[PDB]
């Protein structure tokens, strides 16, 4: 139940995702929005940044969790 | 022996420096965008 | 909805004073903690009690790795 | 003293559920936070907004230390 | 992977079914980063009971080395 | 302020301080109790542990701050080594 | 006190501060010049860099302390981002 | 002002040799150190004596956190 | 032997004041630095000038590892 | 070890005898920990001139990868 | 390939965790003795 | 030209070294006493501690360098 923010660039990238691929990323975003910190997807090298990784397609979402505003901040979408 | 490692771990015993400087690319696009963030709150309906 | 909180007088003072300095309202502060707790199922503070339980497990491993 | 907090209905539900699982009363949780804030002068959450503000400060330092152009000055010049 | 027990750990074990069920999963692909006992080289932990087993994975000998079992 | 806990060993050590030395340790303790994290007195090598140092006498108090209970947990009081 | 160096870019930024804002940055600078390492203002991610922060205005000064020359080297002055 | 330092003959030799290689005068070196000490209130050397004093403090903390025995107290009890 | 040092008056004050606090004499302090310099062939201070030269070499490597 | 050059590094090289003399020593046992460019994965540096060559050692391909040559 | 590594590096590609917990033994005897140090200045002649 | 301190235990260990082995350790100690910090012999895990390693015999000396007193502090000798 974290809020969801998208960077504009991240949102623009999102707009030009295949209907299929964003459907599956979205299914993992909503899992993320409730308990956003998945230790396995920690993007080492940046504060509180995590990946969402797709088995097929190989597309990647990167978000940062900001606890002080309870937001998940989607920064990047692509490959 | 080395085969027994690659069997279970599903990778090479050497350090994956290729993924090191692939995750560095991502960090870059992320470090760069964190410089000029443009946040937008979205209904999941609005996705 | 609404929540009614019983608070020590001195703590109301010091905590509100501090919140103004930070430019965060008391209501925003408390709604953050409740949302956090609701989603993470834990308090937002460092888990140092669990942290130094692990540190003692390590101290036992260390001693045992001396003479396997 | 006393505090009245205006709270969203669903958030009251979800947070109370969570607090009971933990066996912490809503008052105890909020009194911890207020005490923390009072003594430490910050929110108990990771200071990641401040963290990635510094990250950009570091980025300006890095860029400028490539070709540093120091100028020795006194306060009276400033 | 091979499975080794320290003498002390084996004494603990004797005094188990559910842990053993998790050990065979550990024996094939032993490195579970989420249970990383941070602060120690290559060491990991293994719902109920609240009992804790600690083992070390040694790549050069393909063994899982159970060092401690208890609380 | 934060609550104050003393370990049993730490309290025993506290008891056999000269009236003067515990007097000055106490005075810095009340300051710690309202802002327990002095990053300068950070005791590196253990989670959230900090020192209280007395210029004269050379006595050392070590406490760990447990934020989740807002307590300062005094673990050791003394002067180790020569 | 430590010597004071300004980068050329930093000095240009300094010039176009309101008389008030540079006035308060300056007053904290003279304090820094006699004890430049405030570990609390440590800018993590670069060697020996520290911040000077103004409560109001939100302006940030960044300096690096070069002990081998006893200088404080002010690298950046401004307010990055929104 | 002025300072007079009593110095071992061989150390004067060896340190002067070293200072010349660096192109630093004995006075500049000593004025850096005195300025550092004045502002930072410590010697510029690694604080390793203090470092391994803390290391033993850490060792006592570790031993005691094995079986912690907290006692809640007030200042008036102390 | 003996060394004669020219020193600013204010710096003599502040540095001696500080040395008493530390319980180190000015002579001991200066003989340490000279012995250190003699043996290590460098000043005892952090080599931050050399340090942030390396940091810039790394910044160039980083940029180049982006597109090899 | 194999020897790879980045395109930019090779342009630098063209504009050398003493460095090459040190490269062949680098090509057999490439990891010299003393010249570790700390702050970077697997990167190292190579008296006179004050010129600097930087290379990365990649264990999985046995190459020494010269990235930069200059000052 | 793995042979080409061991040829030059003179070790195994896996991480030497055996030397890890051999250098830990030494650190222990050192950590322990640093607790009760008993320093003695010595002429090299006095050795 | 650093001063040399031995821990008493380190000195006792030293006393019962073979005449041959201490002769070669000593030859490396005097190299250490002038420029004590050898980056390769850094004993990782402890402040400013270094090894002296012998090809033959396999005996080990461990010392810590204390710049603030310009001493090399010999802590351990053995295998």
């Amino acid at each position: 139940a974290y809020f969801l923010d998208f960077d504009e660039r991240a949102l623009k990238e999102w707009r030009k995702l295949g209907s299929t691929v964003r459907e599956q990323l979205k299914k993992k975003l909503v899992e993320v929005l409730e308990s956003p910190r998945i230790e396995a997807n920690k993007l080492r090298g940046m504060p509180d940044c995590y990946k969402i990784k797709l088995r097929s397609s190989g597309y990647r979402l990167v978000y940062q969790v900001i606890d002080e505003k309870v937001v998940v901040f989607v920064i990047s979408v692509g490959k | 022996l080395m085969l027994e490692y690659i069997a279970d771990n599903e990778r090479l015993p050497f350090k994956q420096t290729l993924l090191s400087d692939e995750d560095a690319e991502l960090v870059e696009i992320v470090k760069e965008r964190l410089r000029n963030p443009k946040p937008v709150r979205v209904t999941l309906d609005e996705l």
